RNA sequence: CCUGCGGGUGCACGUCCCAACUGGGACGUGCACCCGCAGGAACAGCAACGGAGCGAGUUGCACGUCCCAACUGGGACGUGCACACUCGCUCACACAU
């Protein structure tokens, strides 16, 4: 899609139709996934997201 | 060391400092800046029912909770709310602003008793980010910049910027804030009409919902079921309390009357907020103002509507200090000890 | 570059195929491309296919954001038996698939064709 | 000599002479609980009860001349409805 | 140096009970200090036996009451217990309650343990990858059945990392994080059945025991004997006292209130804590938690649950502030100052 | 018996099946030395530690 | 192959007097001359435990490598006490080769004997010139 | 009087057609949008007569002496070691200057 973001030092987000950000990452887009109510792959999302540290109870406040 | 310091020093609380003010800057919720409230009474008996809004029983704490969920872009937002309605498997749940089936962005859905909340958040601020493009090209990024410039106002628009634009597709990016029940497609192609060459919108973010936006533990609906599963299966709802919070939450910007554990049945059954159950209440409350009224535990009683200035509050004796706007508190979560006074008997 | 894409990659991404392996895989994919039915891209048809319960090796593209959309589909490979991994970025598996589109990732079954590399990239990605 | 039989739950996998068997319905069964098929066949007793407690698992051991080869994928197992317990009450 | 003053040493490093007690919430800085009790840390030998507890690695073969019952005949105390059941062929942590800290033994039950195990595979297994998935499958609240009563229980297992894996003996190592009463030997078998090829556990170590573990000033057998020996044919306590640590290092993690010293005495003999008698109380202290009474000098008098809240504390003039559940501090301790309040009427 | 383990810089605990360290140090076993309460060498150990300094009163006073 | 001053970082800091090069291999040729005798050589640390203390008299040694050390280090001072010579051997695997057995011990007992009186004289002299720390 | 409660469009799924984290069609499932009732009538009481401490009920281990065939596992002979409610007694019944 269109738009992208890219992350300041506050987390503040900065929107941009840019694909690249100034510091050359790459932008992120704005857009959650797309969500289907009868999805059966929570076990393995939970799975996955545990590996790499990304799941909301494993960050901090 | 500082073992055999510790092991040989006295390190005993001193026997006065003549000096005990609290920081209460850090404390959840409606309990901030607790004691700059001016205090009139600190004389009751509390009562043993009832939680702190944060630390609830996992059933309690769904019942009366609320979730800024990124929307997915398909859907439109009741679909999102029964979505939330099913899985959370709660009775009651609905939310304020409807954005439209193919946008995304901030959306506070409220959990069976937060529901009662849903009038109250129709009129607040919002934030959105939208994409637009023009049928013909113009002459100049100022141009454009002017033409949002000259939709600043009454048209209600707070601000307006122009986040990006591309002249090689004629399509820009703008953050916009908009009271409540503003149509930002009527906007853009106001702004169109105004550029002299028209457009319409492609994409459209809402970034702030009132007090709640990005950054303020937004979850996506993934986050929700994945929630749900957790605890059903794991008995773990360490996940569904980052995702929901407590409705409490919704009402840090309101002038707060705390009153006594005496009075909260009281309040719930709908009597109205007398001085005599009033032990502390934020200075700055005007007459027909909307003030929080709130245990010592944090809870939010109810909404009530001031007919007492903080000054007249300070200096009185009796009468009623707010009428009732909505019982948010659940009759029955505290005792009726109301009629036991010495006034009243 | 190499290094820099893979720096460009997400968190999750993870096996990773170094230059030599991503060379070998993005063979794989074009050798597997001249066959219709035995190639399966797009997330819609190898998720289809997983759960029917399709064999071969799944290929990731990392730079893939928000990884909400595949974050489930390395763990449905894991409980299935299905060697897996990823590779540096998308817009070169739509040029080994002959495809300017980037594709997310694909799913290339056997076929004697190409046997000798596609046994070769499973071992290689075996012991990753 | 069972009444009633109800599905337990669907085939898992083989451990030596076991036969985990992915356990469906909400409630845990007894231990040493005679396991039997559609027809009212018992082929063994429940051993192990593990996983969490939604979605878990039960081995199985035979005994009485049925081995854990002769079973096949997606077949199902079942048990007597008098031998479950609530998940409540383990939770 | 040795003289220096207590308020020369940042408050972050008080002893045990008084690590940063500015942080609390200073209710009243004001009370006459009084000539009894001791800290702690500097106890006379005779009570700092009766008032401590170890933190015993315990030997290969012996059970866990034998070692309980060791220490007992070692230094000749009245009674000991221990705080979670260690198996006969089982190494490692082992908190030893002596006389007086075998009151803190209950509230020790429910803390979180973790173990560091050793199973073989029957067979082979392909890659470490298989066995890492498999310990990653068996996590959250699990079916256990006790090894050879037999009625399941669910105990949830926090987290689980496997350490090593040495394919050509088929063994390997993996640390687990469980809720107490876990049992390990069955989890191995899980683990075996789940990867699909059978395993057991062959030897098991215990890490860690609440808030307690083998980098926390954690001792064997022999010192205790080396300590006793010490002690009676050299008078040398300093051995004693490294290995024996106060009771009040079991209860660091207790959300803390303190109170007057002529309250310490009432405490003891039955009575509820009262908000009168606060010092000092600590955040997040909610209705129905367990928190620890402390003295100013840092002695821990009960532990009490707390029937008011930080908010309420802050805004009551009188009260139950805590109902009690395990007192320690021995009656008589401090003098009977109790009936002499402002009005005394 | 099976369980070894060696330290790291923030001395934790790191187990080890293996009889030799990354490093190049050899593993320590994870078990304590075997006790039995009829032990009359107290004074002996007493001794030797001191002498190479590994008496529990010898290693810095923890930080409670 | 490990080499000797290598293998010696590798013992314990309580392995000490620790014999050289040179009296390691006369520590060695004496063990395997001894063994010829099976009633004049104690092997096992429950076995030269009860010896010492029956006042047995002779020449202890013992392994450098061991962990933990409280399951010898209270030997060291009993044989400081009873005035029997001791001295720590580089590594177990070499005592237990030794012996010949493959399955190293971590303490041995030589006695005196005729066939080995000049060896045994020629070491216990040298381990009494090592010194005591 | 106050309060609470009620009064053909799109989307998701599975299956097939063809020509990105997709747009297109069809078939079927599902989900979303196009005054009455009840509670109370409230001036917000309560600075100790139920809390605590004790007592009772509801085979392996280590030593030594021996037999033998690593910090061992084995045997015998003797040693010592561990395997929530109710009922009683006592204390005060405490708002902590």
């Amino acid at each position: 899609m269109y738009l992208r973001y890219y992350l300041n030092e506050n987390g503040d987000r900065q929107y941009t139709l840019a694909t690249i950000d100034p510091y050359g990452k790459p932008t992120i887009s704005a857009h959650p996934a797309r969500f289907s109510p009868e999805d059966k792959y929570s076990r393995h999302r939970i799975i996955i997201k545990k590996r790499f540290g990304l799941l909301l109870t494993q960050q901090p406040e | 060391s500082l073992g055999q310091f510790q092991k040989l020093g006295d390190f005993k609380i001193e026997p006065t400092e003549s000096v005990t003010k609290l920081d209460t800057a850090y404390w959840p919720l409606l309990l901030k800046n607790f004691d700059r409230l001016n205090v009139r009474t600190n004389h009751y008996t509390p009562l043993p029912f009832g939680h702190s809004p944060l630390k609830r029983p996992i059933a309690e704490y769904v019942k009366a909770g609320f979730i800024n969920v990124d929307k997915p872009s398909n859907p439109s937002s009741h679909e999102v709310v029964s979505w939330i309605k099913r899985i959370l498997k709660v009775e009651k749940t609905g939310h304020s602003g409807t954005l439209d089936p193919k946008v995304t962005g901030c959306l506070i859905v409220c959990i069976d008793r937060a529901t009662r909340l849903v009038k109250s958040q129709q009129n607040a601020g919002k934030e959105y980010v939208a994409v637009f493009s023009l049928h013909s090209a113009v002459e100049n990024v100022k141009k454009v910049t002017q033409g949002l410039e000259k939709l600043r106002g009454a048209l209600s628009v707070y601000d307006s910027k122009l986040l990006d634009f591309d002249k090689d597709r004629n399509i820009g990016v703008f953050w916009v804030s908009c009271e409540a029940g503003s149509y930002i497609r009527t906007m853009c192609v106001h702004l169109g009409l105004m550029l002299g060459v028209g457009g319409q919108m492609i994409e459209l973010r809402r970034v702030r919902s009132g007090i709640q936006g990005e950054k303020e533990g937004m979850v996506t609906m993934h986050d929700i079921l994945d929630a749900q599963w957790a605890y059903e299966n794991h008995k773990d709802e360490s996940y569904l309390r980052r995702v929901i919070k407590p409705l409490e939450g919704l009402l840090v910007a309101h002038k707060r009357i705390f009153i006594k554990d005496s009075a909260v049945n009281a309040v719930c059954y709908g009597a109205k907020v007398l001085l005599p159950g009033i032990l502390r209440y934020e200075d700055g409350i005007e007459i027909d103002q909307e003030i929080v009224i709130v245990t010592t535990k944090g809870e939010a009683v109810a909404l009530a509507i001031a007919l007492m200035t903080t000054s007249t509050m300070a200096s009185c004796d009796h009468g009623v200090a707010a009428k009732l706007k909505r019982v948010i508190m659940e009759r029955d979560t505290y005792p009726r000890k109301w009629g036991l006074g010495p006034k009243a008997s | 570059s190499y290094d820099e894409k893979v720096d460009h990659c997400s968190v999750i991404a993870k096996p990773m195929a170094p230059k030599k392996l991503s060379k070998k895989i993005y063979k794989l994919i074009k050798k597997s491309t001249s066959h219709k039915n035995y190639i399966r891209n797009g997330l819609k048809i190898v998720q289809k296919q997983l759960r029917l319960g399709e064999k071969g090796i799944v290929f990731f593209a990392g730079d893939i954001s928000p990884i909400e959309i595949m974050c489930h589909l390395p763990a449905v490979c894991e409980e299935k038996d299905i060697p897996y991994c990823y590779t540096p970025s998308r817009k070169d598996i739509g040029a080994a698939m002959g495809t300017m589109r980037g594709c997310v990732m694909v799913l290339v079954k056997e076929h004697d064709d190409y046997k000798d590399l596609f046994d070769e990239v499973r071992g290689e990605i075996k012991l990753l | 000599p069972p009444e009633s039989v109800i599905p337990l739950g669907h085939y898992g996998w083989t451990v030596q002479d076991d036969l985990i068997c992915k356990v469906d319905i909400e409630d845990v069964p007894y231990f040493n609980a005679p396991i039997f098929l559609e027809n009212k066949e018992q082929i063994g007793k429940i051993d192990e009860i593990f996983g969490n407690l939604r979605d878990y698992f039960v081995s199985v051991k035979m005994g009485d001349n049925f081995k854990a080869n002769s079973f096949k994928d997606g077949q199902q197992f079942y048990i007597d409805p008098a031998k479950l317990l609530p998940l409540k009450r383990f939770l």
